[PDB]
């Protein structure tokens, strides 16, 4: 197993904690501000998910700081995993098109 | 074509249950959802439920008591809605109506018309009704029989065979001592009978029952 | 659920006259809206869909305008195949539901 | 036609599959929840689109748990997809830059 | 704060019958709505959450509905078991609330 796929892999377990303790962080930090959504554990689990892919449906999102501090770290533990994932489908492409000519 | 067919008429004893079905033809897709609309006499429609018969799922109108199961043949193209443990609250028109998925209900079967009742079946008698011998006549003269005595609804009252529409009234039944009875009548040119044949055709889909009868002068 | 109210319940109008029958969602339901006419003793049959986009079959005299929350069934010049029970529905969100119906009259 | 070509040919295709099921599956979850908006499927594709890309307008989102499940394979196929033609770009302007300095 | 609306306050109906209470929420919100029950000195106890779902334990003589801004708690056939207070209670945002209660009266 080559470190790239092993980095992958890492990331993959390492944003899936993330998605997990931001979930139950997000619940702790907004449960206090009237108006909150972000306050069951479910739905937050769902948040977490669609704020790290970016997708940004806009059905609930942080309105206190500690929620939208929470949240940016979902963002980049988001953002950098699918990045690593491409910077390692990027290695493979250009390890197999280096022994395709002979190299 | 004719896409949904549905039986016309069952009747149920109160307490007892009852399985409508709905065949459908013409094109099948695997998105085709089947839904069941209730409509009692004089109210409007009311969405029961829906299934997708592909995969099976079915889902209910929640804010109705769940008197329904859905299910499905996709071998026949024929779904099924199971009403169970029926009252006078549930007498009513069935209608099945197919869904592309889009939104609307772009066909509806004919509609099943379900009374729950403890009296029984009974076919209708079909009386022939002419003029007098001393009724004069107009440019047009009128017909009609007379469909007495049967239970439950409904009765389909058509003229030679279909052919008659133009100038044809059929009366709502009135019940009297659990017996409905009402009554159909035709209008037609004075030269056009009965040198022209006049016949009324009765089904009655509850007893699978149907008669002809030919409107003669009285002798 | 959306509840979809037909104000008035019966119309009266004189033959060859404009009719317009309206349909009010309790929120915004885009251009969801589809149009039924139920005869007596018929089957309910689709006049217009998505508020109004015309099916054929159906006399070019049917037309409907709408959106969001005010939904309009019309009928340029009514004549006496006109006489039925009117019913919109929508499906925007689930369950689909239905208007509670308009009667014309001549 | 080197790897990363059809790897890219390959995940477009892949993609296209899982917009059509997600589609497909997402009308299947939703129906039955109240309220919900992800009911029928001309809209289910144009939202399948739009949570591949990303782009959420939040015009239409899944509110079940399986909706949101469908929804979470159409953002990681998504984002795999695009993110893999990067990598496919990347191998050839490396490629490219290697015939340029001769090696 | 979301306001929870249960009018009427109280209600009266012969027994067999079916019953509905109507929970009104200020704003919409989605299902997450909750049912009490609350005997003569008793403490509260879940029938329903999240608008329809069914608790074990439970009649299936419960059932709930609705979405958005408008939710019924219903009884098919009422019996004696059934006279308590009712109260409706939302999870959408936060602080939690509760309605103002209904008595069922047979």
């Amino acid at each position: 197993s080559a470190l790239h796929w092993r980095a992958a892999g890492a990331a993959t377990v390492l944003l899936v904690i993330v998605l997990l303790a931001g979930s139950y962080l997000a619940v702790l930090a907004e449960r206090g501000a009237p108006g909150a959504q972000l306050i069951t554990y479910p739905r937050a689990l769902w948040w977490s998910v669609e704020t790290a892919t970016t997708v940004g449906y806009g059905d609930l999102y942080p309105v206190t700081l500690w929620g939208r501090c929470v949240a940016v770290v979902v963002m980049v533990a988001g953002i950098t995993s699918f990045g690593l994932v491409t910077a390692a489908l990027a290695t493979w492409f250009v390890g197999r098109e280096q022994e395709r000519r002979g190299h | 074509q004719v896409q949904l067919q549905q039986p016309g008429a069952e009747l149920v004893k109160p307490g007892a249950s009852v399985k409508l079905s709905c065949k459908a033809s013409g094109y099948t897709f695997t998105s085709d959802w089947i839904h069941w609309v209730k409509q009692r006499p004089g109210h409007g429609l009311e969405w029961i439920g829906e299934i997708i018969p592909s995969y099976g799922r079915a889902n209910y109108n929640e804010k109705i008591q769940k008197k329904a199961t859905l299910t499905a043949d996709k071998s026949s193209s024929t779904a099924f809605m199971q009403l169970s443990s029926l009252t006078s609250e549930d007498s009513a028109v069935y209608y099945c109506a197919r869904e592309r998925g889009d939104g609307y209900f772009a066909v509806w079967g004919a509609g099943t018309t379900v009374t729950v009742s403890s009296a029984k079946t009974t076919p209708p008698s079909v009386y022939p009704l002419a003029p007098g011998s001393a009724a004069q006549t107009n440019s047009m003269v009128t017909l009609g029989c007379l469909v007495k005595g049967y239970f439950p609804e409904p009765v389909t009252v058509t003229w030679n065979s279909g052919s008659l529409s133009s100038g044809v009234h059929t009366f709502p039944a009135v019940l009297q001592s659990d017996l409905y009875t009402l009554s159909s009548s035709v209008t037609v040119p004075s030269s056009s009978w009965p040198s022209e044949t006049v016949t009324c055709n009765v089904a009655h889909p509850a007893s699978s029952t149907k008669v002809d009868k030919k409107i003669v002068p009285r002798d | 659920d959306i509840l979809l109210t037909q104000s008035p319940a019966i119309l009266s109008v004189s033959p060859g006259e404009r009719v317009s029958f309206s349909c009010r969602a309790s929120q915004s339901i885009g251009t969801d809206i589809h149009w039924y006419q139920q005869r007596t003793n018929g089957s309910p049959r689709l006049l217009i869909k998505y508020a109004s986009e015309s099916i054929s079959g159906i006399p070019s005299r049917f037309s409907g305008s709408g959106s969001g929350t005010d939904f309009t069934l019309s009928i340029n010049s009514v004549e006496s195949e006109d006489i039925a029970n009117y019913y919109c529905q929508q499906s925007n969100r689930w369950p689909f539901t239905f208007g509670s119906g308009t009667k014309l009259e001549i």
